[PDB]
């Protein structure tokens, strides 16, 4: 049902309150724009 | 005869589901050895790393500067060294830089509105220990690999006796599971663990939600809690973070997060309300009961105290 569509929404959209999570990467590192 | 409980873990990211496995393993389990803790000093540098970042990040898009603005050369120096040091060592360079990021006026500013951006909470636990954690004959201690933060690739899992139950706590969490996962995850449940980071009810919402956090967790929490499918499944609640939330509600009012409140802003009378507003969402108060707890997930002694309690639940809900 949407419920399946509700708990990917909450446990996962908010993981990215996480972008810092495992070990460091590339990504992560992308100097900030104000440089 | 031996019963086997699965127990699923359930609620937005940050709420603390992943915490409450490791806790399993640390007071059901063997938990971390000195040979395996040792094996986390990459990941809590890493995480050390991403969290300066993450409020460097802030203070660009809020537009917050620098209480010195030699910090200027620290946050660009900052993002080299980070890539080009190899995981598991930080060198007295790296260390240094940080220390004197996290020590500006202007990034304590920033930190201090974490509530206009995503900072996880373990930010703070780790910044503040730099002088510890960056000496190099440092060895993670079990608190320390506690407020680590991993990989979720898939579902994560712990097995575990405990008064002579055969648990099997389940968590999933940002790896996309289908009806076909989530509708056998539920198979079976005797449990389902709903965590929810009171702590949230300050933040500010994304461009994308209609409604904040909490009213998102209330929202699944809804649906779960009425779901006559999970009718005879032990429906436990844990209101979470309750340390962050006593510090917060403290100058944040949760008339940010529920405008109607009236009440006085005290974690005591703040938190009954949010007790209210989840338990309030059961349609059948006769039929069903919901078992709530404030926890704090990194506190291995209430956690212990607060399962302690779920398996009296379990034990006994199961008519018996
Ligand atoms: N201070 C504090 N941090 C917590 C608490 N519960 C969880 N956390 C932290 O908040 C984040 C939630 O992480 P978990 O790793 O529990 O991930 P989740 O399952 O996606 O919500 C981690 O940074 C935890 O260390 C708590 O009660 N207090
Ligand atoms: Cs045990
Ligand atoms: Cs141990
Ligand atoms: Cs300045
Ligand atoms: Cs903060
Ligand atoms: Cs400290
Ligand atoms: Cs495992
Ligand atoms: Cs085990
Ligand atoms: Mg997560």
């Amino acid at each position: 049902d949407i419920e399946g569509l509700v708990e990917l929404l909450n446990r996962v959209q908010s993981s990215g309150a996480h972008d810092q999570r495992g070990l460091l990467r590339k990504e992560d590192l992308v100097l900030p724009e104000f440089l | 005869g031996a019963r086997e409980v699965k127990l699923l873990l359930l609620g937005a990211g940050e709420s603390g589901k992943s915490t409450i496995v490791k806790q399993m393993k640390i007071i059901h389990e063997a938990g971390y050895s000195e040979e395996e803790c040792k094996q986390y000093k990459a990941v809590v540098y890493s995480n050390t790393i991403q969290s300066i970042i993450a409020i460097i990040r802030a203070m660009g898009r809020l537009k917050i500067d620098f209480g010195d603005s030699a910090r200027a050369d620290d946050a660009r120096q900052l993002f080299v060294l980070a890539g080009a040091a190899e995981e598991g060592f930080m060198t007295a360079e790296l260390a240094g830089v940080i220390k004197r990021l996290w020590k500006d006026s202007g990034v304590q500013a920033c930190f201090n509105r974490s509530r206009e951006y995503q900072l996880n909470d373990s930010a703070a636990y780790y910044l503040n220990d730099l002088d510890r954690i960056a000496q190099p004959n440092y060895i993670p201690t079990q608190q320390d690999v506690l407020r680590t933060r991993v990989k979720t690739t898939g579902i994560v899992e712990t097995h575990f006796t405990f008064k002579d139950l055969h648990f099997k706590m389940f968590d999933v969490g940002g790896q996309r599971s289908e009806r076909k996962k989530w509708i056998h995850c539920f198979e079976g449940v005797t449990a389902i663990i709903f965590c929810v980071a009171l702590s949230d009810y300050d933040l500010v919402l994304a461009e994308d939600e209609e409604m904040n956090r909490m009213h998102e967790s209330m929202k699944l929490f809804d649906s779960i809690c009425n779901n006559k499918w999970f009718t005879d499944t032990s429906i436990i609640l844990f209101l979470n973070k309750k340390d962050l939330f006593e510090e917060k509600i403290k100058k944040s009012p949760l008339t940010i997060c529920y405008p109607e409140y009236a009440g006085s802003n005290t974690y005591e009378e703040a938190a009954a309300y949010i007790q209210c507003q989840f338990e309030d969402l059961n349609k059948r108060k006769d039929t069903k009961e919901i078992y709530t707890h404030f926890t704090c997930a990194t506190d291995t002694k209430n956690v212990q105290f607060v399962f302690d309690a779920v398996t009296d639940v379990i034990i006994k809900n199961n008519l018996k």
